[PDB]
């Protein structure tokens, strides 16, 4: 119930 | 001297009027040169030049990445945004204030938050401004900031000098007195 | 180059070749909020109110492991096109206004650092100081280059002087910038 800290995530190239 | 090569990825949000208008960029680069982006006013992938090409092509093919990137404005930062509400954009630092001479007299006006201040020199009751001069607003590094403000004088019999502060953080403007 | 009230970055990732070596943290208004230990998978908080929040170190070693990859994939579409050395930018301030025997903080600030490589010592009277030591991790600026703060802690004492020793690819040979009381 601790509230998160969200983060953009990253993408893999082919 | 050695060889090096670096790739960053930022995930930066902007935010105006509270919450009203938010806008996510996602950047990546390769040594100080952004490449591809994801730009939410946008809308999808764009290359910022020719290495960001075959990058973007592949992302902007795929629906279901495309779904979760115009949903990270949302998941992201408005989420991110309530925590910072009640915490961060209160925090609230008082400056503290102080005159010495360097014919100079610098008012030091050291460690608060956030940046938002203005600093005033009077002499005698009369506000001074042609003769002052700031320095640039300096940044600690350790969630402070700090100003010094300048002022030339020659110092006469019963002269009072007076920086004025004014902060968020404080309901009454400081004052600090200085004499001959 | 964009105009906001607030400007945060819920992901600055940062992986290079040399070492190599990672970096991930999360910048507010220019303040570090937080970065993770890699080597540690822990979140280490740098402004105290926001240790009320979590956030889960594995994930970062996940981001930087994508950000590996995507690197080998770009030097080998770059024909090996290699990072420029800039030159470091230097400036040393107190925290405080200076009284002597009252303790003070000396800032280090070094600016236009690329690539994020540099070692940042401090020297009292031609000696090195170990202690009361410490500085942020690499932030980031708007023209993707870092800066990086040092700060050493002190009683400062008249004819007692520090010279903060930056060493940088950039640099022909490093470079001291010195602080007196006065």
């Amino acid at each position: 119930p601790v509230s998160k800290m969200r983060m953009a995530t990253p993408l893999l190239m082919q | 001297s050695p060889e090096d090569f670096v790739y960053q990825f930022k995930g930066m949000c902007y935010f105006t009027n509270g919450t009203e208008r938010v806008r996510l960029v996602s950047r990546s680069i390769y040594n100080r040169e952004e490449i591809v982006r994801f730009d939410s006013d946008v809308g999808e992938f764009r290359a910022v030049t020719l290495l960001g090409l075959p990058a973007a092509e592949y992302w902007n093919s795929q629906k279901d990445i495309l779904e979760r990137k115009r949903a990270a404005v949302d998941r992201v930062c408005r989420h991110n945004y309530q925590l910072e509400l009640r915490t961060t954009l209160q925090r609230r630092v008082e400056p503290t204030v102080t005159i010495s001479p360097s014919n100079l007299l610098v008012c030091s006006v050291t460690d608060f938050y956030p940046a938002q201040i203005k600093v005033r020199w009077f002499r005698n009751d009369q506000e001074e401004t042609a003769g002052v001069v700031s320095t640039p607003l300096i940044r600690n590094g350790d969630w402070t900031f700090q100003i010094l403000v300048m002022l030339e004088m020659t110092p006469q019999r019963g002269d009072v000098y007076t920086c004025h502060v004014e902060h968020p953080s404080l309901q009454s403007p400081i004052t600090v007195e200085w004499r001959a | 180059d964009i105009v906001a009230d607030h400007v945060a970055s819920y992901g600055v990732n940062l992986y290079q070749s040399y070492g190599p070596s990672g970096q991930y943290t999360h910048e507010f208004d220019g303040d570090e909020q937080f970065y993770v230990d890699l080597g540690r998978k822990e979140t280490v908080w740098c402004l105290p109110v926001l240790r009320q929040f979590r956030f889960d170190p594995q994930f970062a070693l996940t981001n930087i492991a994508v950000l590996k990859h995507n690197l080998n994939s770009l030097i080998k579409r770059s024909n090996s096109t290699a990072a420029t050395n800039e030159v470091p930018e230097v400036t040393v301030f107190s925290k405080s206004p200076v009284t002597l025997g009252q303790p003070n903080i000396l800032i280090c600030l070094v600016d236009n650092i690329f690539p994020p490589v540099v070692n940042i010592t401090w020297l009292s009277n031609g000696h090195s100081v170990t202690e009361g030591v410490s500085e942020t991790s690499f932030l980031s600026k708007s023209d993707h280059s870092f800066f990086k703060i040092s700060y050493l802690t002190l009683l400062p004492s008249a004819e007692e002087s520090y010279d903060c020793k930056v060493e940088h690819w950039g640099l022909d040979k490093p470079l001291l910038k010195h602080w007196e009381p006065e």
